[PDB]
């Protein structure tokens, strides 16, 4: 097929005439062949088509990196991404951590909102790396000691207040 | 001595580090040596310990620091930040 | 014993 | 705009409220942006600046 250039689908593909062919194959085998063809076509191509392809690729990869790639790609349909990240939410968190490590707007805001939607505070802090401090303070408004401590270390007025509170 | 033996011998290393932090809490030079050891090594309990150490935090100490390098407070803060980041990633 | 005296 | 910026920076130098004002100005600039002139205007807060760069 590549070298060159169910019945209803075939007719539709003929009418369209690579992307269509791969999409059809993927749908028909929905598996290895399907996934491979879909990925290849998506790569060769790179609103509706784009979104669909992206979603498919991400799902296939999470079933078998991909997340960060797709994200940066689309950034360079916001609610769609909000839903995708909704599905993402441990593996997702690991990927995010990896992206942050690599780094060391819209994407950032969306992420912050999703995280705001122990575990929570931690994720929030990791991402923001002020937001961390605010979240911790709000949650605080053993646990107390740990929070005050984390706040003091991050800051290094606030410290004095925290110390006084811990001493009181 | 037990701590050094454990060091010579991951979980063991963590236990040794914890023992060291506990010793530091019980007790400046010692604290500096501990910080140096932590930097060389570079979860919740560990973070708590690091925090307590930061809360706790002269010429002889500076000399020891210089010998180790062969500013200190800043390096310590940096290490603490790194540890916090690691805990967040975990 | 040695590890109980260190914790103390 | 640049003169206003310099004025605000001077005011900030002259503490919490000043920092708040600086953050507000940064947010406003970010909203306006949404090349050389932009770079000239630019020249937690540190983290934000790093993300910007």
């Amino acid at each position: 097929f590549q070298l060159h250039d169910i019945w209803k689908d075939l007719l539709c593909t003929f009418t369209v005439p690579h992307s269509a062919f791969y999409y059809q194959l993927s749908l028909l085998f929905d598996q290895e062949f399907a996934l491979k063809c879909i990925s290849k076509s998506a790569e060769y191509s790179l609103q509706d088509f784009k979104e669909k392809q992206h979603i498919h690729y991400l799902n296939l990869l999470i079933h078998f990196e991909v997340l960060d790639v797709l994200r940066l790609g689309h950034e360079c349909r916001t609610n769609f991404l909000q839903l995708l990240l909704q599905e993402d939410i441990d593996f997702f968190s690991t990927l995010l951590r990896l992206c942050n490590a690599h780094s060391d707007k819209i994407v950032d805001s969306i992420l912050s909102q999703n995280l705001r939607s122990c575990f929570k505070k931690l994720y929030c802090f990791r991402m923001l790396n002020a937001a961390a401090e605010v979240l911790y303070q709000y949650i605080l408004m053993i646990r107390k000691r740990k929070c005050y401590l984390m706040v003091i270390n991050v800051l290094s007025v606030t410290l004095t207040d925290l110390r006084d509170e811990l001493r009181g | 001595p037990y701590a050094v033996l454990s060091q010579f011998y991951d979980r063991e290393d963590w236990g040794q580090a914890l023992r060291l932090l506990l010793l530091l809490i019980e007790f400046h030079y010692l604290v500096l040596l501990v910080a140096k050891f932590l930097y060389p090594i570079f979860e919740d309990s560990v973070a708590t310990v690091i925090e307590v150490i930061e809360t706790k935090w002269s010429n002889l100490y500076e000399t020891i620091i210089e010998a180790d390098k062969s500013a200190t407070l800043l390096k310590n803060l940096r290490k603490k930040l790194n540890f916090k980041l690691c805990q967040a990633f975990m | 014993d040695w590890v109980e005296q260190l914790i103390l | 705009e640049t003169i206003d910026s310099l004025i605000s920076g001077m005011k900030i130098f002259y503490v919490a409220a000043c920092c708040n004002v600086m953050s507000q100005e940064i947010v406003s600039k970010i909203l306006e942006k949404n090349k050389a002139k932009l770079l000239e205007l630019p020249l937690q807060d540190l983290m934000k600046c790093t993300y910007k760069i």
